[PDB]
């Protein structure tokens, strides 16, 4: 597929209903992923694997901590996939906790220092 | 505007009023070499 | 331009030279509590220099990028001396040093950068007290 | 009838200069090819993806034009299903977007310097065309001055 | 009345204009007028793509 | 032929692997909303926008039920 019709898909994935009916939400999804859409920044996925070791540290877990490494190590060990660092920033950032802030914590490079 | 910065970071009597000054003389230089580094990335012309 | 970019070094080695020596149990429980706090920020500053690793390898940096990318991490280190260096040379212990950052917390507030990082200290000291 | 409206049709793209019995004959070509589709997801998710085309390419405002002017065009139905289907089957600045010493209540961004670089591009348009304006010129008079005599002139080929 | 159906006949007019089709504004009339017979548009791609090609043939 | 069926071994790996990942976190997708997922990154897609997207499409179809 094409990504227009792939967002599409999306839509029609997580809600239910057809895409004839909701058409509103995926108008405002088309604005969002459009014109924001390719990388722009730098990518390292040794940070966002240090940040999903902070995270699962955020959890108090120590043993999947450590089946990260050995999982993390296998992505690179096949080597099919584009960007790494895009799947693992996804998964970390759609993350929920069974049963903090980040103006102290360093991100990675815009390039709006380097040029385009 | 460096030469002020560097005497009232190095004061320590200027307040926090005098203190939240400097520190708007900090974020134009954190720009200013935001904007150095754009132009040095396009020198690797005149 | 070497030469201005030198001292944060100098706040570096400081600062876990401060980490070594007063975490030891002379030094009491919140300077033990305050230097598990402030070991968190090194491990920052590790994570830091690894991605300027990986982009150096990758036949671009210069000093001029350099400059600016630590710029923000720049004032940090320099809080961090400054403040284990104020706990010295009182020998600062127990509810001393939660008075100093009772006092220290009031007087960082502007940029707003360095008193969440205040706050965040005096919060992690505070608990054996 | 429709079937002169058809011819009508074969009528407006071809332009005036046999001549309109050609026309007559490609007619015939209209209609052999009006029943091979008769032969052999509504209308606004079909804007959804163009304005999603345009949007990568940058240029934003543009995309919210098209779907405002198809917002009153929802508020005759057939018409725009054939303009989802044509597209590209023709012919193959103002100082108050990136300026800020004007304005009324002006708001702040500090600099971008990434519009900047397309401000020179801004520039190499315009200089593409007065170098193809000056490659348009030499061509035109080299295909002439370069070959036997009589090739410029039909009534010396008689 | 015909001043409503003229203002949006005008709308539809300049987004295919940005989209960039070869229809000018009386051939989009004549396809407006042909729609609301009930003609397939899906058809009317595809005539008005011969008949510009065949038109070359005769200049 | 065969190797155009080992490569498809080699991704059919790895869509096991991002699966544990996306398990230990807890995502609340499943598989088939994770291959769109895994579709839309393979073309470079930042996660900073698509993220933002889903935590809008799930407050979209609990406003209906």
């Amino acid at each position: 597929k094409s990504p227009n019709v792939l967002l599409q898909n999306l839509c029609c994935r997580i809600l239910g209903r057809s895409e004839a009916d909701v058409a509103q939400q995926f108008q405002y999804a088309v604005r969002v992923i459009g014109s924001n859409f390719a990388p722009t920044v730098e990518r390292d996925e040794f940070l966002v694997a240090e940040k999903i070791k902070k995270e699962l540290i955020r959890q108090r877990r120590e043993a999947d901590a450590a089946l990260f490494s050995e999982l993390h190590r296998k992505l690179h060990s096949q080597g099919v996939l584009k960007n790494k660092w895009s799947i693992l920033y996804l998964l970390l950032s759609l993350s929920e906790d069974p049963r903090s802030y980040a103006t102290l914590f360093a991100q990675a490079l815009p390039r709006d220092a380097h040029s385009t | 505007i460096r030469r002020y910065t560097d005497q009232r970071s190095l004061d320590r009597s200027f307040g926090l009023v005098g203190q939240s000054f400097c520190a708007a003389l900090h974020q134009e230089l954190r720009e200013y070499y935001r904007l150095l580094s754009v132009l040095h990335s396009q020198l690797q012309l005149t | 331009l070497v030469h201005r970019i030198l001292p944060v070094a100098a706040s570096y080695s400081a600062v876990t030279r401060f980490i070594e020596e007063k975490s030891s149990f002379e030094y009491g429980q919140v300077n033990h509590a305050l230097a598990a706090a402030m070991r968190t920020l090194v491990k920052e500053h590790l994570i830091l220099v690894s991605q300027l690793e990986q982009l150096h390898r990758q036949g671009l940096l210069s000093l001029q990028k350099l400059w600016f990318y630590i710029q923000p991490a720049m004032r940090t280190m320099d809080i961090l001396a400054s403040l284990a260096t104020s706990v010295d040379k009182g020998e600062c212990l127990g509810g001393s040093t939660l008075s100093l950052l009772h006092d220290r917390s009031f007087s960082y507030t502007g940029d707003s950068q360095a008193q969440e990082l205040c706050l965040y200290l005096t919060k992690a000291a505070s608990a054996p007290y | 009838s429709i079937t002169q409206l058809f011819d009508d049709l074969c009528e407006a793209l071809l332009p005036a200069a046999n001549r309109k019995r050609a026309k007559r004959s490609l007619k015939k070509v209209a209609y052999n090819a009006l029943f091979t589709n008769l032969f052999q997801l509504p209308a606004r998710n079909k804007i959804l993806m163009l304005s999603f085309d345009l949007r990568v390419g940058g240029l934003g405002p543009k995309a919210d034009r098209l779907e405002e002017l198809v917002e009153e065009l929802e508020a005759v139905g057939s018409v725009l299903d054939l303009l989802v289907q044509l597209a590209g089957s023709g012919p193959p600045r103002d100082y108050f977007l990136n300026n800020k010493h004007v304005g009324r209540n002006v708001p702040y961004s500090g600099y971008d310097c990434d519009d900047l670089s397309v401000f020179e591009m801004d520039v190499q348009s315009l200089i593409s065309r007065e170098e193809c304006l000056c490659h348009s010129m030499i061509q035109e008079t080299l295909q002439v001055m370069e070959a036997a005599p009589g090739t410029g002139l039909p009534t010396v080929g008689l | 009345n015909l001043n409503a159906v003229r203002e949006t006949m005008d709308v539809l007019l300049e987004i295919s204009r940005i989209l960039n089709t070869g229809l000018d504004m009386e051939t989009l009339s004549i396809c407006v007028r042909l729609c609301e017979q009930g003609i397939n548009p899906e058809a009317l791609s595809s005539v008005i793509k011969e008949l510009r090609k065949a038109t070359e043939a005769l200049k």
